[PDB]
């Protein structure tokens, strides 16, 4: 056996949800860099 | 934040490691009976996703980066805007390089009997389709970046002078190689592999 | 003196006409601010009765 | 250059496209062939400043119109720009104006000490240099009335750090200290805004770009200290800015710097600035050296320094306009080809 | 063959084929929507036909409910690893290629939207852009419908 | 083992993700396109009342988490199965996530719409128009997530 | 096995982030909106008692984290069930994880609120109404976790 | 039930009741005094007037202090379990609110004594804004309280 | 033994280093960023400079509380002690060490902004004091609280 | 079980860590100021080898780490008991991340110190009477490694 | 048990780090003084050879470095005890990670003193005096190696 | 026991870092001092073979990887002693981890040496004399780890 914790089956959901996790923190990293041209909306 | 993150993995990955070492336990910590045990399924699929992932992730970035200088630099020269559309497409190639070897790798992917199930063959194949998918998805990836920034240069020196575009698209042959190279890699590697069985 | 002022334009005001009575009671010695300090030259306020402040 | 073109794709192509429009050294030789400011108009109008003076009809055509309207279409294709512009790119874009501030208070506030009227002295003032508060410097006479009231608001008010008010008014004497001294502080903060938040290929030529700048303030100062100034070298070296090439040992020899020699000497000894003050006109030499500098930022691609290379560039267009239309409205063309083209 | 564990990375897979496509999606809708913005102050009569890059960035996220929805109606509680991982692998394809194809189309659509308000011959210009970054949406919800159809047998 | 023991976990944190993220997503879309009705009622106040539809199409985002979080709370047991858990993981997470994407893009359309509207009147339907494209984000998250949710307890055993 | 010894480490863990991650929220609305309030109204000190509107509003998402801490508090309880201290935990992170995004939606709409509202009075009614619809986040957080905490100890074995 | 590793979680709980409420007070204090002696060298008679927010930042570490010498005194060797987890959620309830408490009052202090010079109304606006930031931090004293009083209720 | 293991004195050692560390860094802190306020404040006004080291010495108490918590859990180390002890003495040496840290960042702030400002105004003087007296008090209160703990670490352990 | 084979992996880690942090602080301590001293005194070369005083002083607390890493070196066994490994890991931790933090407050004062003793002649007693209570602090941290390192083997098994 | 096999492991990586942590600190002092070199004697080149002593002393530190990865290379065993790699890590890391620092000392004061000694001379004096106390830093580490590495198999058994 | 199945895959990365870290090194030494030099020749061309000093000097940091890279390659084996792993990873880091501060150093100093020896030509020796203290080491790292992979294969057994 692998382990009796960190089994087969927990050890290989968590490469899944750190992958899933990695790329959700890279798009949410595009996302907040996402700033407005407000010199384009006033009068001046 | 993120390097205070990165040392407190490292620490506790190095007092974990040396704990279990000092114990004389320091085989439990056992990556390849981790990778006699995953599921083949996993690295086959992870492999075919990754690759069609990341051809498309370069692909669109490549498109960003000569389509938003396209664009900028169509406004005094609109010349452009329809000629230099091949610096779109060599860009966007490389996304049907990844397509085309995903299917082709999706072929593979039968249901294996649960007798011979971590087998030899079966295991290969997981690990062939794994690295096969790596190896062609970032690939197409730097291909796409490095095709888009050297079309984001063409875009604008075609603007600047006509006769730079036929000079310049040469550095996007040179740069189209590299996907066109990875195609040819992820097929050799995945060669030899048979189906689940 | 900001007790004094206050208990004056309090008892007096009312006689120059309630026109003239205007509420920036308070005193800013700092330059962060131009209000709240009187003085009928300034349209931005006015003594309400005739009033001088003599800071020596 | 992987992530340049998210916030600055748009906004490389139309400034690359605006560099494209810099007169050549053929499209100058054509405009130093005119006869008339009318044949200039003519010939300009055929370049990418066509039709900029078409309502003005050949009859109000002076050659200050010129650097007004063509100055003009500058300005406004730098607000294009800005207005384009978002997160650190448009506040790269106001550190820019900053400097046209400062010399728009400078300027404010002589026309004040003089009583020059408030209508007429904001005429002068530059465009770029806009803040909102910018008639209201007409209200006070002293330094720390014209901070406390106005300033304060305003982002030049980090700038007013070192301007020790001794309760002396102002002077013409004084007005030119505050100047040097609050464009001392901007080309600071500046260099640390590059150094720190601009990426990496716009910043190695961007710190030269601005370095240039610290040393043509410096040199000017300390030579402009010769004549209508009587200071001391520790009251001086609050002028100088300390970012540049030229300050860690050099501008200690421009701040003690008594003489012609002090300066010629202190500056013998710096390997880009040698043979200025030997020959030819050292305007000249500052404004050919800017072009220099400006024109390997061109070859650059994914940098933002492009706009530094290309209104400076541009300001030295118009400048070369100005120059020629002066050359061929008062009919002397002895130095018709004093102009400077590096493009 | 059929463990406890194996319906996670199905129902996981239905969460990121919608989850990725539609951050794409709103980055493209957005990052898009403020070149709208910012260009129909001064010329808004180009308003209706500047919409197509937040159309677009829709088309995206129904190719990414698609997946989730032909996702949702495969998952059980006795399905076998097989199904599990092809049904991740399902949802990673149409999750990246929808954020990646969402990013590439609001960096394309300001610019397009911009550009075409000074020059009008870059309407037709950035059409033709955003339709090679539209259907790399279509290039990932290939492998996702294929290894769909792959889910049991 | 169909029904391990630490099977409501992944329910309780697919309830919970749902009302967070989509209360993250609302935040930012009232937070960002607030500011921007804040700093253009000051000059024209008359239009104070129709620049409130970013606020409240990202407040419906909330709303879209509070369902998914009522439905998940009123199936979740003691003895569930696994697979109840995972599919409350992934159906929390669909609304959750994608919300959150849906009130970033209302926050940044609203803030960039309701400033160009006060110099442009004509911008406000184009406004309305990119809003809808954004709230649909998290209405097809809503809709995953009542699929997955009809699927949770179905067949289990 | 069902009710093991590592059971109340998620409740006590829940009850406490139900008042961390709150308190913290309100913490940023109290303080970005009083920059607000200390910065407008020494022009206008007229407007005290009137922009103390935001600053209210975020003390009552600490309020809403106060009544539920007190009520997985008394929930808890050596050799309880695994399953109630995830639907604790679960509780705990409802309110406290909405109620940090309800009170950062409320401080950085509150001090825009009060830097608008003393230039333009039209404005204070549209602030409240902006407020009311960030301080619903964290109700709608409050809502899920009481109804989540109504199903802790509820035929529980 | 009751193992060796359990006064753990009760150390942990009594140290973080009075480090993070102090690091909360340091912040509230490091503001409110640089607003302080940054305020009162041109205006020097409010100076005992503006103190106030750093007696606010105090406040917050006596908060803690009471916290930690309330878990100290139902430490033990032979503790249940529960006891030290209830120990951990009293110490992070009071030190991790407290916190956010001395970050409110270190801002608001700044930011109203140095424009509490300039208009003299704002004190009692000051003062108010205040009192609703130290009861950010009487919450968690209260949840604290709350927890602590049935760390040791029913425990075998 | 089980309630006495063998990695036991590990935590108290930890406990013995921590409560000096960290009330060394907050001291230094405290000590550097209030001692360039009296450096820079003394070349126009040399007068006041045995009055403006109010907050180094308020600095160097933080340390002064550091070292005897630090001297009274190294007293109480054994090889055969207790894992109860070690785990309070750890909490002792945290609650000393990360909040005399906090103290001297408080000190530090404050008293670089004191003496910055009270070269100016000669009132302020007794205003810092005042300031730094709340900024020492937040060290006194870990001092507290690792006393009340090192009074319970051998206590009625078996 | 009391000595262990892997005890003395804790005493090398000490004896290295009490001088490599001391040389990094003293490092530290000796850098900024000796570019304070040749910063300073190019125009007054005459105080020279009167602002040698924070050099000096900086080179103290590394003296204070090669005291307790030969006091601790020549205590390291290979049957040594894991009492003795951990007080020699506490040992080198507390001279060493103490005379880093004095090494810190000696380069920061020195420099500080020194460019303004230049100006000021008696400010070069207010420096020394600072940079006393900031070398106390490695001394502090000396004796605290002195009094645990004669405990480490008092009465071991 | 009392010499496993993988107790060369410790060994080789202090063999390792005791060159890689002196070798890139002396890197350092070499090259951030070797820019304060050649930036400055391009004006006053006859002082080329006095002020490259900081690059010597930098130099310096790697042959101290380069002694004590010779002296643990040659203690090296298939068969030793996991004292002896224990013991041969804490001297490779007390070399290499003291050297890092001297050499950022060396580093640092270096190119101060080189760009200070061509306007006054009698900053040369300073600067060798300076730069003794930043190279001593080093010395430190290679006698707490050398210590250490005469007590690596002293009484080593099994 | 003592020749384990997974014992050359120290050897083998360390094979890999003596060729990864080395060929760092070198190539920035070769890229930021042909930067210097296509900077300095512009207006200096007659100097362009003398500046290429910096660039074969970094250079033969890569060389010095390949030589000690390809003598672990040959003595890398199936039934490989762990101490022979244990010992080739420590060659290879102290071959790879030097070289790449040697890079560093050469890297740093070599583009102000052609900066500044094409405005002052006696500069150009002392830029030599940096270059060979800069070199000197990733030659000592070369020295340790020759003398170290001398000795895996000299008493290892079973």
């Amino acid at each position: 056996i692998l382990s009796s914790i960190w089994t087969e089956g927990l050890l290989m959901c968590l490469i899944v949800s750190a992958l899933l996790l990695f790329i959700l923190i890279v798009a949410l990293s595009w996302i907040s860099n996402l700033d407005i041209t407000y010199g384009a909306l006033e009068k001046s | 934040f993120s390097h205070f993150l990165y040392y407190l993995v490292l620490i506790v990955v190095i007092v974990y490691g040396l704990y279990k070492l000092f114990t004389g336990h320091g085989s439990d910590i056992n990556f390849g009976k981790f990778l006699l045990r995953t599921s083949p399924y996993m690295w086959a699929n992870l492999g075919i996703a990754l690759c069609v992932g990341l051809s498309v992730v370069g692909a669109a970035w490549g498109i960003f980066i000569t389509g938003s200088s396209m664009i900028g630099a169509g406004v005094r020269a609109p010349r452009i805007t329809t000629k230099n559309l091949i610096s779109i497409i060599f860009c966007e190639v490389v996304a049907i390089y990844g397509l085309i070897i995903a299917i082709v790798f999706s072929s593979k992917l039968t249901v294996a009997t649960a007798e011979n199930m971590y087998s030899k063959s079966n295991l290969y194949t997981g690990y062939s389709l794994f690295w096969a998918g790596i190896t062609v998805g970032a690939s197409n990836l730097i291909c796409g970046i490095a095709v888009g920034i050297t079309g984001a240069t063409a875009a604008i020196s075609d603007a600047a002078d006509s006769a730079l575009f036929v000079k310049i698209l040469v550095i996007e042959i040179f740069g189209s190689i590299l996907g066109l190279l990875g195609l040819i890699v992820g097929l050799l590697m995945a060669g030899k592999a048979s189906e689940f069985q | 003196l900001s007790k004094c002022k206050s208990e004056l334009i309090d008892a007096f005001g009312f006689l120059g006409g309630n026109a003239f009575m205007k509420d920036k009671k308070g005193k800013i010695n700092k330059q962060d601010t131009s209000l709240h300090q009187y003085a009928s030259l300034v349209d931005t306020e006015y003594e309400p009765f005739v009033m001088y402040i003599i800071n020596l | 250059g992987v992530y340049f073109n998210i916030d600055n794709g748009f906004i490389e192509g139309v400034v690359r496209g605006y560099r494209n429009g810099l007169l050549s050294n053929n499209q100058y030789i054509n405009l130093t062939q005119c006869d008339t400011l009318e044949d200039l108009k003519l010939q300009l109008s055929s370049t990418d400043y066509g039709n900029f003076l078409s309502s003005v009809s050949s009859e109000s055509l002076t050659t200050s119109l010129i650097q007004e309207y063509a100055s003009s279409k500058l300005y406004h294709e730098f607000n294009y720009i800005r207005d384009q512009s978002s997160g650190s790119t448009r506040k790269f874009m106001d550190y820019i104006t900053y400097g046209y501030m400062i010399d728009n208070v400078a300027l404010m506030i002589t026309g004040t000490i003089h009583d020059r009227d408030k209508g007429e002295i904001l005429q002068r003032c530059h465009p770029l240099g806009w803040f909102d508060t910018l008639p209201t410097l007409s209200v006070a006479t002293d330094l720390e009335s014209l901070y406390e009231t106005v300033l304060v608001d305003t982002p030049l008010a980090p700038y007013f750090k070192n301007c020790f008010d001794t309760a002396e008014e102002l002077d013409d004497m004084n007005i030119e200290i505050i100047r040097n001294k609050l464009y001392k502080a901007y080309l600071e903060d500046f260099y640390n805004f590059v150094t720190e938040e601009i990426p990496e290929p716009a910043k190695e030529c961007m710190q030269t770009l601005l370095g240039f700048e610290a040393d043509r303030r410096s040199i000017n100062i300390a030579l402009n200290s010769l004549q209508s100034s009587d200071i001391d070298p520790d009251l001086k070296s609050d002028l100088l800015p300390n970012i540049g090439k030229l300050y860690p040992l050099a501008t200690f020899h421009l701040a003690q710097a008594q003489d012609f020699e002090g300066v010629r000497a202190a500056l013998a000894n710096v390997y880009e600035y040698r043979g200025f003050l030997e020959t030819g006109n050292l305007e000249d030499h500052f404004y050919q050296l800017e072009m220099e500098l400006c024109r390997d930022a061109f070859t650059q691609q994914f940098a933002i320094s492009t706009v530094w290379a290309w209104m400076k560039s541009k300001e030295q267009e118009v400048r070369n306009i100005t120059w020629i239309a002066e050359c061929i409205a008062q009919n002397q063309r002895e130095r018709i080809n004093n102009y400077i083209s590096v493009y | 063959l059929c463990p406890v564990y194996a319906p996670f990375f199905g129902a996981i897979g239905c969460a990121s084929a919608i989850i990725f496509t539609s951050l794409g999606a709103a980055y493209g809708t957005a990052k898009s929507g403020v070149g709208i913005c910012a260009t129909c102050v001064l010329r808004p009569d180009l308003l209706f036909k500047n919409i197509v890059p937040v159309i677009m960035a829709g088309i995206i996220a129904i190719y990414g409910l698609v997946v989730s929805v032909l996702v949702c109606y495969s998952l059980g509680q006795k399905q076998a690893l097989y199904t599990g991982f092809i049904q991740l692998g399902a949802g990673l394809s149409v999750g990246l290629s929808g954020l990646a194809a969402g990013f590439a189309i609001g960096i394309v659509g300001d610019a397009g939207v911009r550009g075409s308000s000074q020059q009008p011959r870059l309407f037709v210009g950035m059409i033709l852009i955003l339709i090679f970054a539209e259907v790399l949406g279509l290039y990932g919800l290939i492998v996702a419908l294929l290894l769909n159809s792959r889910a049991t047998q």
